[PDB]
């Protein structure tokens, strides 16, 4: 399905459609803010992936599962 | 065991209704309910419900264990209630689902019925003749030497 | 077969069920914590300098872009197998529920009620 | 809220709310206007009865279906049975109730457009949806492929599915139903002098059908028996006495499905185009269609009728392959089971025509995405 | 770790992991959306059925091959195909596994680049190896030298070697393969009144050629027979009854190899460009040649050809030299097992193309010295 498609929406996700922005050219206060806010919005994506590792994990269960279920139906 | 005496306790009178109405039916004066086993299938058929032939044969060989056909409407209507289903369906299969994860500590995609008495032993249940057996029996229903998830489910489906 | 033997089965299979959900609810909860906290790293509110300010800004910047991606791509991974997941689900109840589709029905309820109407 | 799955039907509509066993009411599909004058004053008489009340004031009515082959010839009346059947015999508004309607295949278009328009102007339905009637006689069977042969009484038509995609090249309908075996039942009575003319002695002809007539086996060995023998002769007493009997009428009745020339039809029997749409469809399907023939519709409730049809197949299919043909007891409500299966799906609950959808492509919609 | 031996071909996709004796996962390469429209809701209906899945299905689907002779048509579908290949047939991910792809000799460069760039970028392999079709099928006979000729289902080509030193200039690679062999089957058996159109018929002539077919000895003795006797009709049963009967059909089928005028090509048979591909090698080589003609791929397993072929080259060869052909009864598999012995030598384990050489130098990394 033009696998050039997926490539480059991979990686405009990877570069322009994620938040990617050039901030550390700011005032003190100002600038400690944005790199709290930062720093905080990435601490929430860790707690996403970490949850995505987890849900992962469930997955992989769910297709031992799976699989078991295929086996022993056959 | 208990379970019955609660219900016995919370007698729900839409079908007290009814099963005062199989008390009216069956007794003629008097009558020790002597246990008509067809009427009563009869009557449990006329008041809405649909029990089994498989479920009025049950009652017709599990009634007059006395001797004298007149029993006890304690007892009698015990098993009335509860050949009467009354819970929601046992709970949902999505729960069992997370609760089988939760329960799959040999990680292998199922649990063990030896796995499932080690869990019943650490939660300090009696373990007898009626336990013991017959629960890992019916756990590994199919016989796989282990619980699959889907044995899991069928060994204790539609009950609360 | 006594009822009350699965009566008795079915709560202690119920407290063992909420023993295990709230077991793994809050491993899950330390676990998260942990990690964030491990990964994380707190931010300061004094010690850098303007230029100090700066470059641990910068810095963390880049970090915060190479956890972005890593955490985007694990995510990519983890719709990808999502949809295997699904796809696999829809598979296997094709091989056992596609039987059991026509059986759900609710039947035989009121026009059994319903000899008076004429 | 809960679907209405009504089901117009020619001949009985079968209505009841999504998700039971049975219709909740059935009532014969008749408007019969009074013919006679009236004396008596202020004995509140009405200007028309329909559904099962017409069929009992039947003697000074002119009784005439509103639906003549599947398609619908006379819009007021149809209106007025849908009325009828929505207040009286269910009693639910429809203000608040999803309707799924069914039409037989290969119907004008016009018909089904006007039945929408209907619905959404007149009784103002929430949504409403069309579906064909053989694909819910396949759903009651809880098969999911099969070739499936619905003789109604207003029209058999034979749609064969396979794993749930319809061959639309492969639907063989034919006109031969129920009415025209009642119209000559009707006819052949005369050879023993037995007249029915009115419309109201053709009920009672139909009466005679559904009780006494069946599928002979072999027929020119039932024709011979019946010429030698009286052991066939069943006798039947009319609304009024002098009993009646049925010699050879009764097997030569519903004989007409396997050779239409009998009506003067020119087409093959419902044994042979049951053949013919298997032998259009793909030739690795052919032993599927072939182990799975459903039978459905009431006018296949003929003693007898199974047997018939399966000794035809197997007459013209190869010898290897296996002919079975399912025949529910549940024949006659069968469309309206899987009507109420279909509308208790979760996965449809999203392909019914809402009425904001209407509003914006007019009643053309039915023949859009929303089939 | 193990390494996956994948072996696209064209026809049948076989797999398996290195050092074992058989492929673990041998289907069918097709991939067959479905046709017709498909009335059944939620019945769990997929967009494209690949693999064997879509040999069960395939009476409503439209199966079309991603790889026509060799080279790679769709890369969509092919991407399709390895993907099922890896996760349901083998169901281990392909992140922690080198590959072993294999490519017909003479193919186009876009086709191994896109390969490789393919299997870096989307399944994202650790390190993937391209190898040359007949030099793994030499590795399985156990043999160093020999010229082998491997008939494979897109494409016939025939690689002399010699002591482990191959030959470039005498690869004769002809398009000629069981593919065309089906088409013609199908072509001539119109000659009695069977008409098989359809592409999932296709199917079923290619069955017909694999049960039935031999190659005769001599032709024109074995044209002569079928035309006087009658003891070569044999007969075979489609997939609905209806038996068939394929007289001299038979033979003429896979004598397409011998006299590729009958598909209009032009060039010479499969037992004339084995000799002139021996010829073109040195004088010094082509006894060995001679003697270890080696015979591989699918299309060689028809009944008969190890002696037609043998007699053919006695004829061209001079009368001195002892002509030898050696068929394995492994034959159809041969590529495959090369395959798994080739990747379970120590000798070849730092042969691999290591993903971070891919990184440096693009997907042009293939035709450098990893090759
Ligand atoms: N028990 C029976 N035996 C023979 N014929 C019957 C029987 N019941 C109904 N029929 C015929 O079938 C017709 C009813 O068919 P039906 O399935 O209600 O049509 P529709 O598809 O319009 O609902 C009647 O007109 C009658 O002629
Ligand atoms: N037993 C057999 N007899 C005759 N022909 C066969 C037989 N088995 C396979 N073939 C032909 O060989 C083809 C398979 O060849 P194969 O070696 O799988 O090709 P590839 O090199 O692409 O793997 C089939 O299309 C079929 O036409
Ligand atoms: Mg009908
Ligand atoms: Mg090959």
């Amino acid at each position: 399905g033009k696998r050039q498609t997926e490539r480059e929406k991979k990686k405009k996700i990877l570069a322009e459609r994620r938040k990617a922005l050039a901030i550390d050219h700011l005032n003190e206060d100002q600038l400690r803010e944005k790199a709290k806010e930062l720093w905080q919005s990435i601490h929430n994506l860790e707690a996403e992936k970490f949850d995505l590792q987890e849900k992962f994990k469930q997955q992989k269960y769910e297709i031992n599962v799976l699989r078991n279920r295929i086996n022993d139906n056959q | 065991d208990d379970i019955y005496k609660a219900a016995v306790e919370q007698l729900t009178e839409e079908q007290k209704n009814e099963f005062k109405a199989a008390f009216d039916i069956f007794v003629l004066g008097a009558e020790d309910g002597c246990i008509s086993t067809k009427e009563l299938g009869k009557v449990m058929r006329m008041l809405g419900q649909n029990p089994t032939p498989e479920e009025l044969q049950e009652m017709i060989d599990e009634v007059d264990e006395d001797g004298s056909g007149t029993v006890d409407f304690d007892e009698f209507l015990v098993m009335m209630v509860r050949c009467m289903k009354d819970d929601s369906k046992g709970k949902s299969e999505e729960e069992l689902s997370d609760l089988f994860r939760m329960f799959d500590k040999n990680a292998d995609g199922y649990i063990d019925l030896d796995e499932l008495k080690m869990m019943l032993q650490a939660t300090g249940e009696t373990i007898t003749e009626d336990d013991i057996e017959e629960l890992m029996k019916d756990g590994d229903k199919n016989n796989d030497g282990r619980i699959d998830y889907d044995e899991f489910l069928e060994f204790m489906k539609g009950v609360e | 077969i006594s009822a009350s033997r699965k009566l008795q089965l079915k709560t202690l299979m119920l407290q063992i069920a909420k023993q295990e959900m709230e077991r793994e609810a809050e491993e899950r909860r330390g676990e998260k914590g942990r990690v964030l906290r491990t990964r994380c790293q707190p931010l300061e509110l004094d010690g850098l300098g303007f230029e100090e300010l700066q470059d641990l800004c910068r810095q963390l910047h880049a970090r915060v872009d190479k956890v972005d991606e890593e955490r985007y791509d694990v995510e990519a991974k983890v719709t990808k197998n999502i949809t295997e997941i699904a796809d696999l689900t829809q598979k296997i109840y094709d091989l056992r529920g596609k039987f059991k589709r026509p059986t759900l029905r609710r039947v035989r309820i009121s026009a059994d009620a319903m000899m008076q109407a004429l | 809220t809960t679907a209405l799955v009504c089901d117009n039907g020619s001949g009985l509509v079968k209505a009841g709310f999504a998700g039971d066993d049975a219709p909740r009411a059935v009532f014969p599909s008749i408007v019969g206007r009074p013919r006679h004058q009236g004396v008596m004053v202020g004995m509140g008489q009405k200007d028309s009865y329909v559904g099962d009340e017409a069929q009992s004031k039947r003697g000074i009515l002119t009784l005439k279906y509103p639906i003549e082959h599947g398609i619908i010839t006379n819009w007021d009346d149809m209106e007025k049975i849908w009325h009828h059947t929505f207040y009286n015999e269910l009693r639910v508004a429809p203000e608040e109730h999803p309707t799924l309607l069914t039409e037989a295949p290969l119907n004008p278009k016009a018909n089904r457009e006007k039945m929408t328009q209907i619905m959404f102007e007149t009784f103002n339905v929430p949504a409403m949806y069309v579906a064909i009637q053989a694909v819910l006689s396949l759903y009651a069977s809880g098969r999911t492929t099969g070739i499936v042969l619905d003789s109604g009484d207003g029209v058999t038509h034979n749609v064969p599915i396979y794993e749930g995609y319809a061959l639309p090249h492969a639907i063989m309908r034919l006109d031969l139903a129920g009415r025209d075996l009642t119209d000559y039942l009707m006819k052949i009575l005369t050879e023993r002098g037995y007249s029915f003319v009115t419309t109201a002695e053709r009920e009672i002809v139909r009466d005679i059908k559904e009780k006494l007539c069946y599928v002979a086996l072999d027929f020119e060995n039932e024709m011979a028996t019946a010429a030698s023998s009286s052991s066939l002769e069943k006798s039947y007493e009319l609304p009024d006495g002098q009993v009646i009997t049925i010699g050879n009428e009764r097997f030569r009745c519903p004989e007409t499905l396997f050779q239409p020339s009998f009506i003067g039809m020119e087409s093959a029997g419902i044994h042979e185009t049951t053949y013919n749409s298997i032998m259009k469809c793909d030739i690795d399907i052919r032993k599927d269609l072939y182990a799975n023939n459903v039978l459905s519709g009431g006018t296949t409730m003929y003693p007898g009728i199974a047997d018939r049809m399966q000794k035809e197949i197997t007459a013209l299919a190869p010898s290897t392959m296996k002919i079975k043909i399912i025949a529910p007891p549940e024949r006659k409500y069968s469309v309206w089971i899987g009507g109420s299966i279909l509308a208790s799906l979760s996965t449809f609950q999203q392909m019914w025509i809402s009425k904001q959808e209407y509003d914006e492509a007019g009643p053309s919609i039915v023949h859009r995405k929303c089939f």
